[PDB]
RNA sequence: GUUUU
């Protein structure tokens, strides 16, 4: 329902469920709403990991930055 | 589907159902679906919520931890072949 | 297969692990692929801590279903 | 090939971690698509196998499949 | 009628969301599905003013709507 | 970019799992399924917030459920 | 099902432990509790309102 | 692909 197409090279602060927010460059997708973010800061707090891939069973909120 | 065949067999009985918030709950057991979804009529107190007015009740099957039941109510070679024979 | 050699111990006691610190002991009388259960002439054995101790209780009962979600492990003592 | 692994470490000894920590240590019986687990001769330790021993299992031990984390060999 | 054929008759409207985290969101809806996955509009969320925002129906408590 | 292709293209190097909870998992990345299980050589793993709590020798089956973050690398 | 439960007043107890009192107007196969005019059990909260089923304990006719 | 295993 949500055209993540939108997004290409974007940002978006990802929350996911068991409090942990991800704030990345949405370089990719798929349709379970997997990520694939780029400069991923993971804020647990500040956590700083590469380009990463969130699973998207996890996901809970999806806004932009 | 097991379970939904031996919860029926239990119907207009008094069983004591315990949930997962450690509220505790007596009844006559008036209806069982494949969620184990229970129904109760003649709610009464056995760790008790603050009810004293209502009737009948539909209990969350996702929620129950303990259904208590009397020897009785069931036949024991029944359950047991009856689960031998259950394909998983 | 672990739930047919689940289905070896029918009419057998046995011991299971329950999320909460639960413990049953009692004898097998029916289960499910959930995990859902029924036992017979079962204690269950409840470990909590209050006041900064631990202490035990328990509870008999003759019949219980149990509700396969909160199942841990099972075995036998 | 998560699929084949699962029939290649049958009769191993493995270490099986669950959601709450406890992890347990035997040999692989059987285990399902779900997740479920039976194991032969199992001990229980909390975290890692160095810690304190909590249970020795004589008989089959039976693991439910939604509350695994992992299954290690070694 | 359902409370979920009652949300897709409800695209347009505005109405207020409770996370399980203890987070409120004000918000205008533009889409719904079968699973209460959520696409708002014209959006504030508390414990934040923003463009769109897509929520995972089961991380949802419960939806309060206008009069 | 899709990404199991991400996910495919770090078989056979090292990977960083991390669970919707306070650990951690690091390891050379063998293979995934459509689930995204894991199989994961020589972990180790750690509680975060460290401590490191095993090392592991052999493969791992790390079950996808749990699994929230995957950083290649 | 809560098929004899349509419009009449309902206690729900949730699993965090909270009671409420209200109207269902309509109800779904996930028990998704579709009410109106809810409150606690003691200030009102809304007219019209969505409760997801993860949250109902039980629900209660009264 | 998401609430009742």
């Amino acid at each position: 329902i949500l055209d993540l197409a939108k997004y290409k090279d974007s940002k978006i602060r990802v929350k996911l469920m068991g409090g942990k927010l991800v704030i990345g460059v949405l370089k990719g997708y798929d349709q379970l709403m997997n990520l694939v973010l780029d400069d991923t800061v993971e804020y647990m707090n500040a956590r700083k990991l590469g380009l990463t891939v969130i699973r998207g069973t996890i996901l809970v909120s999806l806004s932009s930055a | 589907m097991l379970f939904f065949s031996f919860f029926k067999t239990l119907v207009d009985q008094e069983v004591v159902v315990e949930l997962k918030n450690d509220i505790e709950i007596k009844g006559t057991l008036q209806s069982v679906d494949q969620f184990l979804n229970l129904k109760l009529d003649n709610i009464s107190s056995t760790k008790y919520p603050h009810l004293g007015s209502v009737r009948n009740i539909f209990i969350r099957g996702s929620t129950v931890r303990y259904v208590y039941l009397n020897k009785n109510m069931v036949d024991t070679n029944l359950l047991q072949d009856a689960t031998r024979r259950e394909v998983m | 297969t672990p739930l047919d050699l689940l289905k070896l111990n029918l009419d057998e006691r046995v011991y299971i692990k329950l999320r909460g610190a639960r413990t049953l002991v009692g004898t097998l009388q029916a289960f499910d692929s959930h995990s859902n259960i029924v036992l017979s002439d079962a204690v269950e054995t409840i470990y909590q801590l209050n006041n900064e101790e631990l202490s035990e209780s328990e509870r008999r009962s003759e019949m219980v279903f149990i509700r396969g979600d909160t199942v841990t492990l099972i075995s036998t003592p | 090939v998560t699929t084949e692994f699962l029939s290649d470490i049958i009769g191993k000894t493995v270490n099986v971690k669950l959601a709450s920590g406890l992890l347990y240590s035997g040999r692989l019986e059987s285990i399902d698509g779900f997740m479920n687990v039976a194991l032969s001769s199992a001990t229980e330790h909390y975290e890692s196998n160095n810690n304190k021993l909590l249970n020795k299992f004589n008989s089959d031990v039976f693991l439910r499949g939604t509350q695994v984390m992992y299954i290690s060999e070694q | 009628m359902l409370p979920l054929y009652l949300l897709t008759n409800a695209k347009g409207q505005q109405m207020q969301i409770e996370l399980k985290n203890g987070e409120i969101i004000q918000g205008i809806l533009t889409n719904v599905d079968n699973w209460m996955n959520l696409t708002l509009s014209n959006v504030t969320e508390y414990s934040v003013k923003l463009n769109e925002i897509y929520i995972r129906g089961t991380f949802i408590k419960f939806i309060k709507l206008q009069d | 970019i899709l990404p199991l292709e991400v996910i495919d293209k770090t078989i056979n190097q090292k990977v960083l799992i991390v669970l919707q909870s306070n650990r951690e998992f690091e390891g050379t990345l063998v293979g995934f399924d459509d689930f995204v299980n894991v199989i994961l050589e020589d972990a180790v793993e750690w509680l975060i917030d460290n401590e490191k709590v095993m090392q592991h020798h052999g493969r791992m089956l790390l079950s996808g459920n749990n699994i929230a973050i995957l950083v290649p690398g | 099902t809560l098929k004899d439960y349509l419009n009449k007043r309902v206690v729900i107890i949730l699993v965090d432990g909270e009671s409420l009192i209200a109207s269902l107007n309509g109800f779904d196969k996930n028990t998704n509790l579709f009410l109106t005019n809810v409150f606690n059990r003691k200030e009102f909260i809304s007219k019209a309102q969505l409760l997801r089923g993860s949250e109902i304990a039980l629900v209660g006719l009264i």
